[PDB]
RNA sequence: UUUUU
């Protein structure tokens, strides 16, 4: 059964880039997916993506530029304190300033350094680098 | 016309041919004996080497290959498979030690750094056309000394 | 004319009295994987290992190997181009990195060699007074550098 | 004698003289040489064959070491420059070289190079005569200038080697270590002169050493310095003083050219199509296929061996796959391409 | 050893 739509989406992105595809289709959609892709877009790893509604959960079609070295989810969504963030960044990233750990914090979905600047914490969604 | 019948026979024969490799290929799949596969490879490697099917490696290609081996170190005993055999006395046996040794040498192969073919169309058109008998045979004489396919035959 | 190379003035039997902090270290191509693979940052795994400021150095030959690797090792390529990593020019035709590294340490006894290749490590081991850095387990390890 | 002519194509399987046989008889020479000239028309290779053919017809103008030091090899080194694996080209080297010698200086050149003069004068006269019969029967005053010829091209050299093959198809020998490595162990210390070879069509003896034949002392191959070629052509076999059979080598031949030449003879057979990665029976039609085969060259009571695999064209004549044409590796690699397209 | 169109 479908347990994590976000994991399936990110796996689709990884397969798409690995095969060199410029565009990839993701189904089903979810607000977390759009927020995650918006963070990725802001960091520039991903280009334009467009939502297609069908009167069901919907679909995404995302343009790809080959700047994504890896992207993945962290399941289960461990609670993360501010002290614990650097531990996660050390584990999941080849270097701290290469990549971002995306946290769903009380102020929204956002990358780790933004969370440090805002002094907020929460659960961990995944990583991109 | 009748040419379609010739066409049908043509596809029929091809469909026969594809099944045959399918039966043969399908049966060869089930045989997964290490000895049988081992012999088949060695015959195959000889044929490739004798026929020179594999293109020679340019010096650049060797450098790329040597680049990967150094840059990874995939062919040493620190690999998962090799380390497991070493630490549990599996390499005392000769066959597994050979499977280890072939791996190591494969890695070592990558680590290595007066003035004095156009095949002859010797068919009859290639000949020099020289130009020069029965009465001589008359002298030679002076020496002295499908049916039945469908009807009764 | 016969040649008997003069042993370096930086050496007293087997201790190099010249290598001192901040250390200059030459980076081998294979080092980058076992750094990336172990999630060990290059600059600071060195500081944690040596407890000093370390100046990594990438030569043209080791660099020349890296782009030849291709897309699979892009991350290694990018980390090699981190501006904190200085570059060393080379004036020898060959691109074989192992020979180039062995020559440079032969020339001047001021470099640490960061590598995990057994063959290269043995060659450096024969040369006296060359601290040899490697990555194992979780972090970097230095063998012939007693100031530690 | 009958079997030899059949190999040369002079006689058919019914022992009836072929058209080639009729043409061959027009020449004053042995059938081996006549076949050589029969195929020589390509690429102006005719003068070179005529030079060689006359030389081998008359015998060696060379004086050997036993009958006789620095000067000797100096002359030998000059004439072995064309090829380091052919004694035939040395004869071509000497014979052609003499055409550039001014008439007054032939004798001095002759003594300086340890050459048997009377054989050469007869060689020169026959090259004229064979140059006469060719021109008269193909279309005739022949001058000494007409005998003058320039150095062969590298292509001509390879082509010319295949000319010698056609007249000596049955006199090919292989290095014994190839067929029977257990019996013929060649070391880096083994002398070239003692490297065994096995003639084609040689009688199978219970002991295989009896079929070994070794290089004659007079061959340049003894001074070659590297391993002798895979296959070799010989003129004749002589019993050495050590009860060791010695062959008078002609020249080397590569396997695939050998197969092409033996294709028209009775000396070549074809294995079943090979299978595996790379080698695949490409099927154009139910009566067409391109596939790799192993040519088995030589006629189980004799010694023949298998050649390197070759890409070939097959067409089903009356149910038996017959070889139409040989195919290069690139030709085969393309062919599998279009079907996938 | 001979020797041939
Ligand atoms: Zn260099």
């Amino acid at each position: 059964t479908r347990s994590s739509v976000l994991a399936d989406a990110l796996n689709a992105i990884n397969n798409a880039e690995k095969t060199g595809k410029r565009q990839v289709l993701i189904r089903p959609s979810s607000k977390v997916i759009i927020k995650f892709l918006q963070v990725m877009q802001k960091h520039g790893y991903i280009g334009e993506f467009e939502y297609i509604d069908d009167h069901r959960s919907g679909k995404i079609v995302v343009q790809l530029n080959g700047r994504l070295n890896k992207c993945g989810v962290i399941s289960p969504r461990f609670n993360v304190k501010i002290g614990d963030i650097e531990k996660w960044t050390a584990n999941l990233l080849p270097a701290r300033q290469f990549g971002y750990v995306i946290l769903t914090t009380s102020a929204g979905i956002m990358d780790h350094e933004e969370a440090r600047r805002k002094h907020v914490s929460g659960k961990i969604l995944g990583f991109v680098y | 016309p009748e040419e379609m019948r010739k066409r049908t026979t043509e596809m029929r024969l091809m469909r026969e041919l594809m099944f045959r490799e399918e039966r043969k290929a399908r049966r060869l799949k089930k045989i997964k004996s290490k000895t049988y596969r081992k012999i088949k490879k060695k015959e195959l490697m000889k044929n490739r080497e004798l026929a020179a099917v594999s293109s020679d490696e340019d010096n650049e290609d060797h450098d790329i290959a040597r680049a990967k081996e150094r840059m990874t170190l995939k062919h040493k005993t620190n690999s998962k498979w090799a380390k497991d055999m070493i630490k549990h006395g599996m390499t005392n046996d000769a066959e597994t030690r050979e499977e280890m040794e072939e791996m190591l040498r494969q890695g070592e192969r990558l680590k290595a750094k007066n003035p004095w073919d156009l095949l002859l169309t010797a068919d009859d058109s290639t000949r020099l056309k020289i130009v020069d008998f029965k009465q001589q045979d008359v002298i030679a004489e002076a020496f002295a000394g499908l049916p039945g396919w469908g009807e009764w035959a | 004319t016969r040649n008997i190379p003069q042993v370096s003035s930086a050496l007293f039997f087997q201790y190099n009295q010249a290598i001192k902090p901040p250390y200059q270290v030459l980076i081998d191509t294979n080092f980058i994987n076992f750094s990336i693979q172990k999630k060990v940052d290059i600059v600071r795994g060195m500081m944690d290992c040596l407890l000093a400021k370390c100046n990594p150095l990438i030569t043209d030959c080791v660099m020349a190997e890296l782009e030849k690797l291709g897309p699979k090792y892009r991350i290694a390529l990018k980390l090699a181009r981190d501006p904190r990593i200085k570059r060393l020019s080379c004036s020898h035709k060959g691109t074989y990195a192992d020979d180039c590294l062995v020559h440079r340490v032969l020339q001047h006894k001021c470099y640490i060699v960061a590598t995990n290749d057994a063959g290269l490590k043995q060659r450096i081991r024969k040369i006296p007074g060359i601290p040899l850095m490697s990555v194992g387990g979780h972090a970097y390890v230095i063998e012939k550098l007693p100031d530690v | 004698a009958i079997q030899l002519l059949q190999y040369l194509g002079a006689l058919d399987n019914k022992e009836m003289i072929t058209e080639d046989g009729k043409k061959m008889s027009l020449f004053p020479l042995s059938p081996r040489f006549s076949k050589m000239l029969l195929v020589s028309d390509e690429k102006a290779c005719l003068p070179y064959i005529v030079a060689i053919v006359s030389a081998l017809s008359v015998g060696d103008p060379f004086i050997n070491e036993f009958e006789l030091r620095s000067k000797f090899y100096k002359s030998r080194s000059q004439f072995s420059k064309l090829d380091k694996f052919s004694d035939v080209f040395r004869l071509l080297s000497v014979v052609s070289a003499m055409d550039y010698v001014p008439k007054e200086q032939k004798e001095i050149f002759m003594k300086k190079n340890f050459l048997r003069g009377k054989l050469m004068e007869e060689i020169v006269k026959l090259r004229k005569q064979l140059m006469y019969i060719i021109k008269s029967n193909t279309s005739v005053v022949i001058r000494n200038e007409d005998l003058k010829s320039d150095i062969p091209s590298v292509i001509q050299i390879k082509l010319l080697k295949q000319m010698i093959c056609a007249g000596f198809v049955d006199h090919v020998a292989v290095r014994a270590d190839v067929l029977f490595p257990d019996d013929a162990k060649i070391t880096n210390r083994t002398s070239i002169i003692n490297i065994p070879y096995i003639p084609v069509l040689a009688t199978r003896t219970p002991n295989i050493e009896d079929c070994f034949v070794y290089i004659h002392p007079t061959s340049i191959l003894n001074n070659l310095g590297e391993m002798p070629p895979k296959y070799m052509l010989y003129y004749s076999l002589h019993l050495g003083g050590n009860n060791k059979t010695r062959m008078n080598t002609l020249c080397d031949i590569a396997s695939t050219p050998l197969a092409n030449i033996a294709r028209k003879g009775l000396l070549l057979t074809y294995s079943k199509p090979l299978t595996g990665q790379g080698l695949k029976t490409v099927n154009l039609s139910p009566t067409e296929r391109y596939c790799y085969v192993v040519p088995r060259f030589g006629s189980d009571l004799k010694i023949g061996w298998d050649l390197n695999p070759i890409a070939v064209h097959q067409k089903k004549q009356k149910g038996q796959w017959t070889v139409i044409k040989f195919i290069t590796r690139k030709g085969f690699q393309t062919i599998t391409g279009e079907e996938k397209e």
